[PDB]
């Protein structure tokens, strides 16, 4: 169906009413979103039908319709925008500084910022405007509050 | 049966509410895609 480039609800009739699950984004023919919104399910738009390509549950992406295209990286210094895309709420975006995620294997940016579950997949931008990352995927610090990782794939 | 909407275009906007700390945590991915905080 609707192939247009931007960002997107993922919602779903299953639950009671209609609920958004998470949030995704549309480029070059792909739909790229986290893989615990929609646990590698088909989907749906309009009357066309989006199926997945590419998935992974540690990275926690998947890609539909073709290879994960996102492939823009986070400077380590700049200021970057989380477009958060709240349930029920109009599209937002929220300008931050992110702080590093250090682990085993090299260091990872991180924006905190709190949002609901159903804000997974919401875009994380740079100046140009280019998709850096994924918001959704992160930890629950003492405060009670998320601090997200900004979760990006590879580019084949 | 899940289905996706068009929420907007993806743009950064100049002017947008900057809020938000900078933290450095240290943390561990498992096999499941999920972090957790290392003290
Ligand atoms: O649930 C969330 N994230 C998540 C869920 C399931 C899985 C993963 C991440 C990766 N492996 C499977 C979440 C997302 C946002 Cl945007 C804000 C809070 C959140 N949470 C609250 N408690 C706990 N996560």
């Amino acid at each position: 169906g609707e192939t247009t480039d931007g960002v997107y609800r993922v919602m779903t009739r299953r639950l009671l009413g209609s609920t958004q699950v998470g949030v995704g984004v549309m480029q070059e023919g792909v739909f790229h979103t986290m893989w615990h919104v929609t646990k590698g399910a088909a989907l749906r738009s309009g009357e066309g039908r989006l199926d997945p390509y590419w998935g992974d549950v540690k990275q926690d992406l998947v890609s539909y319709c073709g290879p994960w295209k996102l492939d823009a990286a986070w400077d380590g210094l700049s200021e970057v925008q989380l477009l958060a895309v709240p349930p029920g709420e109009r599209a937002k975006n929220i300008q931050t500084l992110p702080g590093i995620f250090k682990t085993k294997d090299g260091d990872i940016g991180a924006v905190a910022l709190d949002y609901p579950a159903g804000t997974s997949g919401s875009p994380i931008l740079d100046k140009c405007g280019r998709v850096i990352g994924l918001y959704g995927n992160g930890v629950v610090i003492k405060n009670g509050s998320y601090v997200s990782a900004i979760t990006q794939g590879k580019r084949e | 049966d899940m289905y996706i909407e068009r929420a907007g275009d993806i743009t950064w906007e100049k002017d947008a509410e900057v809020t938000g700390n900078s933290p450095r945590l240290d943390v561990a991915l498992d096999e499941s895609g999920d972090f957790s905080l290392v003290e």
